[PDB]
């Protein structure tokens, strides 16, 4: 959390991905 | 439909065709495009979380147990604006898919039979020319008409 | 008789992503937002000495 | 059903019908009766924020950020719960017009047929008496039973 | 599938069938136990919220309002982790029957015809040893492959 100049946003989480395309699900 | 294409190579959303010139997967650009412009936008928006909060200047225990508590309120907040926008770029997706299929039964008509989930059975005979006209928007009903019509009377008897 | 078909991409991708419905459903593309890869172990200079 | 009436003006749910005597738009009163009764009670609790939190009496900086902390985490809770009542009454809709149509099929029974989405087509002759019947929830089986078999018959050979 | 079944008293999700035999209610013990499975561990996980935070040692205001405000925010934020997965696991259901139903599909293929919702009418007769090999897995394709298509033929004409 402590951080100095330009630093990504602190967070206490392990995963935050955004789905950016389809549900795969194939065949 | 349920059923994801590994062939298509060219887009998220698209055809497969089989006619008497062959069978393809063939893409529709416009449609995925304008997904990938939505889906860019969208994420550029959920990344405009206002994490700058902080401040310049039995207290430091006070300001240590806000800021912590803060901390895990927000980190659960933005875990949730992720679960909320996750499922609604997956029902973009959804939506696109349908729009595309309205698109095509709008200009086909009764020239063709929906054989199941997305499909399409035509009663006339399509060219790659006359596949890539409903692709291309042109496709027209008249063409076919009564075409089609007559091998309905064989679907009727 | 001719037939056309309307469908929606498939790719081997591993990507999970949770939505509100479903956790860990497995998407085509996906865009990470954390980094703890750059742990660092060392303190560089920021802009200029330390 | 994904189709929006614009012609009902009566209530949200309603009847499309078409016999020899016309054809109309009818409303449904009772189900958009209460329909409006719910959602009315619903607003109600939704305006049951509890925002009135208020104390009449480096501190001065601490209760600074605190207010102001709560503040934003409060507006994100209030438009949370926006966003669940708001799906939640376009769900209750949906599940009204469901309803609504599993009222007319559990009369019909065989002797309509259901053509698609919500529209029913007799295989008897009704009038707006044996339309008003359906809709009034007085159509009975048996005085068309055979009337629609006879005409089976016809949908068999 | 909009049906549940009071019969079964076995299992949360299994099959009916009516043949030469009789009709009985049969659950499926394997999709059941890892539905009870999964959901126990799901509780499990629930159960692991954090409400452990405590501090052993104007202020005590401040210490008030703030202990007091955290607490209304965690019970808003436990209320909704409830409420998401309530759905969740109810979404879940949902998929254990889907893919019971794919199960039974993928086996009947053309000897079977989907009456609706969840059923197949056999065009072959099945004894309790034949309905089974379909609940046990075992049920081949071959054995009345032509048997089937020769009443097709029956419906085809």
């Amino acid at each position: 959390p402590i951080t100095i100049g330009k630093c990504p946003k602190y967070v206490k989480s392990t995963k935050l991905r955004l789905a950016t395309g389809l549900r795969n699900v194939p065949s | 439909i349920e059923g994801g294409w590994t062939g298509m190579v060219d887009g998220w959303y698209g055809y497969h065709h089989q006619n008497e010139q062959g069978s393809g997967y063939a893409a529709d650009l416009k449609s995925t495009q304008n997904a990938i412009d939505g889906i860019t936008n969208k994420v550029n928006s959920v990344i405009e979380k206002m994490n700058t909060q902080f401040t310049a200047v039995r207290i430091e225990n006070l300001n240590k147990k806000v800021d912590d508590g803060f901390l895990d309120i927000w980190t659960y907040n933005a875990e949730l604006l992720v679960l909320l926008e996750n499922e609604r770029t997956l029902d973009y997706h959804d939506s696109n898919v349908k729009n595309l299929y309205e698109k095509v039964r709008s200009q086909l008509k009764n020239n063709a039979k929906e054989i199941g989930n997305g499909c399409f059975e035509f009663y006339h005979k399509c060219d790659n020319t006359c596949m890539e006209s409903v692709k291309n928007g042109t496709y027209d009903y008249p063409k076919y008409s009564e075409e089609a019509k007559l091998n309905r009377e064989e679907i009727d008897s | 008789g001719d037939t056309l078909c309307i469908g929606y991409h498939a790719n081997n991708s591993t990507d999970t992503v949770d939505t509100v419905l479903e956790k860990n459903v497995t998407v085509t593309h996906s865009v990470n937002l954390l980094e703890d890869k750059h742990n660092g172990k060392l303190c560089d200079l920021d802009g200029v000495k330390p």
